[PDB]
């Protein structure tokens, strides 16, 4: 509903870094932050189970 | 301006982009996305979760690169002149790429066309294969590519001649179209005889047009994003720049498309 | 340059009377020597000139070790000792060669 | 507080280069929501006042000590690439005047002084 | 400048040796045992083969290079 | 810390992580390199206890590392992404985020290669995946799968950055460079992002459509199917000439670099090396199919082929012969970056020489899959490219390290890796021409005489990369003392005969771009204000 | 404090390419909005008369190939034609799912046997 | 953002002001890389029982 010199006066006027100045970026932000955390990390626990060549349970 | 005040700009057009975390994101992302894909294509991991995973993480971080590349064009005025023609010339040479990518599926359509095998029976379309007819719904989908332009194009001239409900009307116009032509694309893999694993005509048929099937989705996706950046009043009537590499980026579709129907459609049949 | 031999000498004299410190004399001296042809004997003795002008004197040794290095024999350096040897001792520069003997 | 700047004797700094929205039912001119180094472009180009020099070097003559070739810069030194007195004579020979050192070619020979117009 | 190029040679030489020192060392860990046909009574016997079989004519056949 | 070397978005850091991964990726391709020229060294198994398969993978790891995680890397990912912004007066290049991530996805491809050899067997295959050896029934898991995705992340890379190459030099130059004025080093960097632009697009084709076979069921080149292989050798080859020209240009331009200002005088005749250069790329892309003159083409196809394949030996002599004719007539200044020019200079037209030699398809019939192509091309890459990239690093590192190295040690350096180089390539022609095939573990034993001498010196060129190792370790401890005492050259260029040295002292450096009258090391912010050209 | 903060960085403000550059600032508008109507003309003279002739076209086909597909529901898989060899590729059985089945399978049209 | 100029700040990794030797960290990064195909081989060799 044009906000746009609302918000240039915030992006501008601001210390923080440019993916945390809209006040909405807390809720992006802090979710991500743990999914990505999982998504980068459990395909390298199963890089063992590839090298040793054991294969998942599927029935 | 005086020197004192002139001493607190930058000298020089060029955007010194602050730092930002999303290049490494994306790179672990893809990381994890490779990692994930080659171990439930063999079986190492139960199921698709993590690709799945995945695939979301990569999706996310790349609306967050652009929602900063947004809110530095946008909130912080960071594009001047020469930025727009560096960014115009950078979207010039992806599509080439991307024209490139399309010519070597092309070749690969060519090389199993213009002397086919013995094992297919010096034929094209080989024996037994239920070639899709130009004429149905395939010659729609050029209509609704040929109009997606032409509603595009006033959008976009309407944008610049000062109207609002113009061009906003013109934008919905071509998104609704270009997602009529996937729900008929999808329409037509569904009600299609032959499978990508019925031979070579099935792999490069549904090579080609599933490259420009997901390049449709992303275009789609992109004059989505463009029309909640002029509804919500980003675009201006003079500095719209990723509106006009969409409109760059559907009429090479539209091109692409039509070398991809007279070529898969009438000759090959 | 299609400089006929002539042009290059009258280029130089006048590109050497216009020299006005220590770094220009030595310039138009390192490219005054760095052509393919070995400089007349009177753009060598406008060279000498004007290090006289500017007032250093191993740069009017250097002169002589460049033709040294620039002609082709002997002989010709000889040749060019025989006739610049006036200007030489009126100026009282001495050749490299006498000044540090091995 | 801080107004516009309609013209560039108004810029003070970067809050004053803000912009009025655009009304409700209109689509923005770029004299309306643009900000920061476009707007000053923009208004650069409006007054006709090329902002961001991209002139070539001035190669009319040769610097002496007598008279250099003044360069202006917003810092201590510029590096400043002779070509001759003509457009281009010999191989660009690159050079950087300081603020407390001339620079002379050593192909052709001009000299360059530096004069610093920016603040410190 | 004075006696350089006395150094830069005598690390080449230097460097070499060495080369051929480790070479020889890590030959040391190879398998113990060559393949059958590399001594000398073999490579007679498969040159009587060659020269019966009339192989290579105008160069030579002859296989015989280990002792 | 994090914010500068994480989250980077200015090329000189970018360009030095690039360097620090294609050091890394170099030491590990050239100990694969030792394992293969090791066990080659006699006939019979020898260090690895049969096992071909492992053979293949050390061969497939060496030439993927080497070419795709070295050369490239470091010439235009280093050298480009470093220099080519200063030699043009940029500030920056354009697109920096997608200048850190075209760094941040060759760690994954790196990470994901290496998981690659330790899964079920590796993906031994050579560099050009053939199918159907490349297949899922030859090829049974994930080995090749994730080769495959490291030639897609390093081609992310190099697409990325060569948009982003071509876009700063058509839009960010200084305020006096025209497109004739620029330095032959940023036309390299150029025709390279042109040839990586029209070229990595097939590679990914050809690559996604084996990933698709393999896991998805489709038949592209499957012949139980409809497929043909040969389409796989076009769609490959079509990346893979352009491929080499890639490896070689940037070489080109700082060869070009190096002769002038150690020969003190201009190169003969510029444009024409530029002209040149771009004959080359434009060249490179009508040739591809002379890596398949054996698998049945027809004959005007070959002679066709042979033509064109022929008339690229024009651009690279008229390169040849400028570089002998601006080193004629110079005052030589015999320093570690002219060593390895002049080297360049001899091996890089011998390799030429063979490869015109292999450019005639009626006899390449005697020399196809022989060591005689491995001494062609290991001849053009370990002593053209090679050889620039070391003349780049002695070139410029003291410049943008601001540290000294030890100079009799990089002489000791180059002509320990000159002398070893030769010893391995050269008589890789001899057993070629005799007939010995390529990636064979084990071979007759008619073969071991000159196999031995190859692996003889081998060792010598990691000996001077360890010696290189040594050089790096010093010019990082005690680079700040080898300016003080007379360890180094401080100079690259000598005052002329009659300049004196107190004149030289005002103008230390005489060069033709920025990136030697820069402070050493260069600020963070270079040419705040821009830098001025007539 | 410098003496020479307060002089003008720029000099004369150029008049003529000042108004050059409002001229066709103003001068696009004028040309754009004549480019749209000509163009919402085009798109509503030639592109809905070109949707209006080719639904009308395509429900017919929409009709007689569904009931294609429905008078096919009715034929088992022994009266279904034998596979050619190039047909229904299987290397290894897809990830997903139960084997056989691709992305977009359609059990009606398609048929491994 | 600002970052500080000078000799040693242009790298990712501390050379002067260390409490470890700086020969550690500079070995040790080059002996892993060449150590990659000695782990490579290893693991391929316990794989196919050749150890
Ligand atoms: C970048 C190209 C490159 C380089 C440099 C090398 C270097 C070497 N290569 Fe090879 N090689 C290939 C590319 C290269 N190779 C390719 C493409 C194949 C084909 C694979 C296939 O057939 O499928 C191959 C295959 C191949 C074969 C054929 C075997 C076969 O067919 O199976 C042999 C033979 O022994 C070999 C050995 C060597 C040896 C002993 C070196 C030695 O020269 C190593 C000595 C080199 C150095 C010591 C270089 C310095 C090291 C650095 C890290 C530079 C650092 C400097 C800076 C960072 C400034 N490699
Ligand atoms: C550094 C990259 C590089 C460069 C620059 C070259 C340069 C050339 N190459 Fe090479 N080549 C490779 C990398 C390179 N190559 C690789 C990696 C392979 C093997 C791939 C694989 O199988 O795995 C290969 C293999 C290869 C083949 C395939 C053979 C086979 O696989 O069976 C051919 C065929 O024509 C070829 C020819 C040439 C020619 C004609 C040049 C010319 O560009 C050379 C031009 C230079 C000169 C000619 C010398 C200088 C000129 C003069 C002194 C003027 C006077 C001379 C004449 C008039 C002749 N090389
Ligand atoms: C310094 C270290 C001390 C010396 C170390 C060398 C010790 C030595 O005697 O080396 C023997 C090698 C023979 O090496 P080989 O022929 O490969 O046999 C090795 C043993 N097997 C594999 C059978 C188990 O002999 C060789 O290595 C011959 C190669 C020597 C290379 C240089 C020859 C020219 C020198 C000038
Ligand atoms: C990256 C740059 C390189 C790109 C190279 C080419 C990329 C090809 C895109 C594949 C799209 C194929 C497709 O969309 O095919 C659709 C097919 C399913 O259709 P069907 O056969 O079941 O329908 C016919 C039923 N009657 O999906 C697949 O089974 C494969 C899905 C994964 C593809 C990746
Ligand atoms: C995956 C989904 C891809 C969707 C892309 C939407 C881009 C939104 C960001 C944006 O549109 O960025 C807006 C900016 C400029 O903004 P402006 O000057 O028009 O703002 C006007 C303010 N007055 O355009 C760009 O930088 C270029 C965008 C190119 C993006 C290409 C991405 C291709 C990905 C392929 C994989
Ligand atoms: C086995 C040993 C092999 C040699 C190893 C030791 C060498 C040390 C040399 C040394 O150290 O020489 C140092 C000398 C400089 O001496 P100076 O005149 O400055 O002396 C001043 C008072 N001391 O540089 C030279 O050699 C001159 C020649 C250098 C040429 C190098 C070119 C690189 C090789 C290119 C390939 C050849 C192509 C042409 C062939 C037709
Ligand atoms: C792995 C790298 C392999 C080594 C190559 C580079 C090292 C060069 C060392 C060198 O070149 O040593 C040559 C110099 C020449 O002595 P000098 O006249 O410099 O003596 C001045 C005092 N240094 O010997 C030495 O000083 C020390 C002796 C070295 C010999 C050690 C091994 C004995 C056999
Ligand atoms: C292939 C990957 C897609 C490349 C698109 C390049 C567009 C050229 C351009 O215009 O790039 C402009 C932007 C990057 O801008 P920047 O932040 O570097 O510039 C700062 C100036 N505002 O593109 C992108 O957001 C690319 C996002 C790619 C996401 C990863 C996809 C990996 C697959
Ligand atoms: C055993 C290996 C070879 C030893 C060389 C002995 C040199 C004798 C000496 O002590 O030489 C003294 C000189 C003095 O040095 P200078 O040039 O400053 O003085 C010049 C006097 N005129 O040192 C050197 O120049 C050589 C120093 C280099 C030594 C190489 C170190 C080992 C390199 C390989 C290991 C590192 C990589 C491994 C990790 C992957
Ligand atoms: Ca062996
Ligand atoms: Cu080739
Ligand atoms: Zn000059």
């Amino acid at each position: 509903a044009n906000k746009v010199i609302q918000l240039q006066k915030i992006f501008q006027s601001s210390t923080k870094p440019l993916w945390w100045r809209h006040p909405r970026s807390a809720l992006y932000l802090y979710p991500f932050y743990a999914i990505f955390a999982v998504a980068v990390v459990t395909p390298l626990l199963y890089i063992p189970n590839a090298i040793r060549g054991i294969k998942a349970k599927k029935a | 301006m005086t020197h004192l005040e002139r001493s607190r700009h930058q000298q020089h057009p060029f955007h010194m982009v602050m730092p930002s975390p999303w290049p490494i994101v994306v790179s672990f992302a893809l990381l994890s996305l490779a990692l994930s894909t080659a171990l439930t294509m063999h079986g190492y991991i139960g199921n698709m979760n993590m690709v799945y995973l995945a695939l979301f993480v990569l999706l996310t971080s790349s609306i967050l690169w652009f929602r900063d590349i947004v809110a530095e064009a946008t909130y912080l005025g960071d594009h001047t002149m020469a930025v727009r023609k560096g960014i115009n010339l950078g979207f010039l040479m992806f599509v080439l790429s991307e024209v490139l990518i399309f010519a070597g599926l092309f070749w690969a359509y060519f090389h199993s066309a213009m002397s086919p095998d013995v094992t297919l029976g010096a034929c094209w379309p080989p024996v037994g294969i239920e070639a899709v007819q130009p004429t149905e719904l395939p010659l729609l989908n050029t209509i609704i590519l040929l109009s997606s332009g032409a509603t595009v194009t006033y959008s976009h001239h309407a944008l610049i001649a000062g109207n609002r409900n113009k061009a906003l009307s013109g934008l919905l116009i071509t998104f609704w179209l270009i997602v009529i032509f996937v729900t008929c694309q999808y329409i037509e893999y569904t009600n299609a005889a032959f499978t990508i694993s019925d031979g070579v005509y099935g792999s490069v048929f549904y090579a080609g047009t599933g490259l420009h099937f997901l390049h449709m989705v992303m275009l789609a996706a992109m004059l989505g994003v463009n029309y909640w950046r002029m509804r919500n009043y980003h675009l201006t009537a003079g500095h719209h720049v990723g509106y006009e590499t969409t409109i760059i980026y559907t009429h090479v579709l539209d091109v692409i498309w039509l070398f991809l129907y007279v070529v898969f459609y009438w000759w090959g049949v | 340059d299609e400089e006929t031999f002539e042009e290059f000498t009258a280029r130089y004299e006048k590109e050497f009377d216009e020299a006005y410190d220590l770094f220009e004399v030595q310039r138009v001296l390192n490219n005054c020597f760095s052509y393919d042809l070995v400089p007349a004997p009177a753009v060598i003795e406008k060279a000498l000139r004007a290090a006289r002008r500017v007032n250093d004197l191993p740069t009017a040794i250097r002169v002589f070790e460049a033709l040294k290095y620039k002609v082709e024999n002997e002989d010709q350096y000889k040749a060019y000792l025989d006739e610049l040897k006036d200007v030489r001792q009126e100026l009282g520069v001495p050749l490299k060669e006498e000044l540090f003997p091995s | 507080v801080v107004k516009t700047a309609q013209n560039l004797a108004e810029v003070n700094g970067p809050e004053t280069l803000i912009g009025p929205g655009a009304k409700e039912g209109t689509v923005p001119t770029d004299l309306d929501q643009e900000t920061g180094l476009a707007r000053l472009e923009l208004l650069g180009k409006l007054e006709g006042i090329d902002v961001f020099d991209t002139k070539p070097l001035d190669s009319s003559r040769k610097g002496t000590m007598k008279d250099p070739i003044i360069i202006e810069s917003y810092d201590d030194y510029r590096y400043v690439g002779c070509t001759g007195s003509p457009a281009g004579s010999h191989t660009i020979m690159w050079l950087k005047p300081t603020v407390n050192e001339v620079a002379r070619c050593w192909e052709c020979g001009s000299v360059y002084k530096l004069n610093p117009v920016g603040v410190p | 400048g004075k006696g350089d190029v006395a150094f830069i040679t005598k690390g080449v030489f230097l460097g070499l040796g060495i080369s051929f020192g480790l070479f020889g060392l890590v030959r040391l860990l190879a398998n113990p045992e060559t393949p059958k046909t590399m001594n000398r009574e073999w490579q007679l016997k498969s040159d009587e083969y060659l020269k019966s079989k009339n192989a290579n004519p105008w160069g030579g056949y002859s296989q015989v290079q280990s002792k | 810390m994090v914010q500068r070397w994480l989250y980077s978005t200015n090329a000189k850091d970018i360009a030095v992580l690039y360097f620090m991964l294609a050091i890394f990726s170099g030491m590990a391709g050239t100990a694969m390199s030792l394992i293969i020229r090791l066990e080659l060294a006699a006939p019979g198994s020898q260090y690895l206890h049969g096992n071909s398969q492992l053979f293949n993978v050390l061969v497939v790891g060496h030439a993927v590392l080497m070419i795709f995680f070295l050369v490239m890397p470091a010439l235009i990912g280093g050298f480009g992404n470093y220099l080519l912004p200063l030699m043009i007066g940029a500030t920056d290049t354009a697109f920096p985020r997608i200048n850190n991530i075209a760094f941040w996805v060759l760690p994954m491809g790196l990470v994901c290669l290496v998981t690659s050899t330790l899964v079920e067997s590796g993906a031994g295959t050579g560099w050009t995946v053939y199918p159907p050896l490349s297949s899922i029934q030859a090829h049974s898991g994930p080995s090749v799968d994730l080769a495959i995705f490291a030639l897609h992340l390093t081609s992310i890379s190099s697409l990325l950055g060569a948009i982003n190459f071509i876009v700063t030099t058509l839009n960010m130059r200084t305020n006096g460079m025209t497109m004739h004025k620029l330095p032959l080093f940023v036309w390299s960097i150029f025709i390279t992002a042109f040839l990586l632009l029209l070229s990595l697009p097939v590679l990914s084709a050809g690559i996604t459509m084996l990933l698709l076979d393999r896991n998805f069921n489709t038949s592209f080149f499957e012949v139980s199917g409809g497929g043909d292989p040969i389409l796989y050798e076009h769609l490959f080859w079509f990346f893979g000439h352009p491929e080499v020209y890639i490896l070689i240009i940037p070489g080109f331009g700082i060869i070009s670099h190096v002769v002038s200002t150690y020969s003190k005088k201009p190169v003969f005749g510029e444009i024409s090396m530029v002209y040149a250069m771009a004959s080359i790329g434009l060249l490179g892309f009508l040739v591809w199919s002379h890596h398949m003159y054996i698998v049945g083409l027809d004959a005007d196809t070959r002679a066709y082929f042979t033509s064109a394949t022929m008339i690229i030996a024009i651009p690279t002599g008229i390169k040849i012969f400028s570089w002998l004719a601006t080193i004629h007539g110079g005052s030589i200044r015999l320093a570690t970056p002219m060593l390895y020019a002049i080297a360049f200079l001899f091996l890089f037209t011998m390799g030429g020489l063979t490869g015109v030699a292999l450019a005639n398809a009626s006899l390449d019939v005697a020399f196809h899959d022989t060591y005689y192509v491995v001494g062609h091309f290991h001849y053009v890459l370990s002593m053209g490219a090679i050889f620039s990239l070391f003349a780049g690093y002695y070139y410029w590192s003291p410049q943008i390290l601001g540290l000294n190295y030890n100079e009799k040690l990089a002489q000791i350096q180059f002509w320990l890796i000159f002398i070893g180089a030769n010893v391995i390539f050269f008589p890789m022609h001899f057993l070629g021409i005799n007939g010995m095939p390529r990636r064979i573990p084990d071979y007759p034993d008619a073969f071991a005489g000159w196999n031995y001498v190859a692996s003889i010196g081998s060792f010598i060129a990691t000996l001077s990369l360890f010696l290189f190792i040594y050089i790096l370790y010093d010019q990082l401890v005690n680079g700040l003392n080898n300016k003080v005492n007379n360890k180094s050259v401080i100079y690259n260029k000598a005052p002329d005969f009659v300049e004196s040295n107190t004149i030289f002292n005002l103008n230390t450096v005489k060069s033709s771009s920025i990136e030697f009258l820069l402070t050493s090391p260069p600020a963070v912010h270079s040419f705040n204000t821009p830098a001025v050209q007539s | 404090l410098p003496p020479n903060a307060l002089k003008p960085a720029f000099g004369p403000p150029d008049k003529v390419a000042a108004q050059k550059f409002k001229e066709s600032l103003m001068a696009t508008e004028k040309h754009a909005k004549d480019t749209s109507n000509m163009w919402v003309k085009i798109s509503v003279w030639v592109a809905l008369p070109a949707i209006a002739l080719t639904a009308v076209n395509t429900y017919f086909v929409e009709k007689e190939h569904a009931e294609h597909r429905e008078h096919l529901k009715h034929v088992p898989d022994s009266e279904w034609p034998r596979d050619y060899e190039f047909m229904n590729i299987r290397s290894k059985p897809f990830f997903w799912g139960d084997g056989d089945k691709t992305l977009f399978w359609n059990p009606v049209v398609n048929r491994h046997i | 953002v600002h970052f500080k100029d000078g000799v040693y700040e242009n790298i990712p990794f501390k050379v002067k002001g260390r409490k470890t030797p700086y020969a550690l960290s500079h070995f040790g990064f080059f002996a892993i890389g060449f150590a990659v195909p000695f782990v490579a081989c290893y693991v391929q060799l316990k794989k196919s029982g050749a150890f």
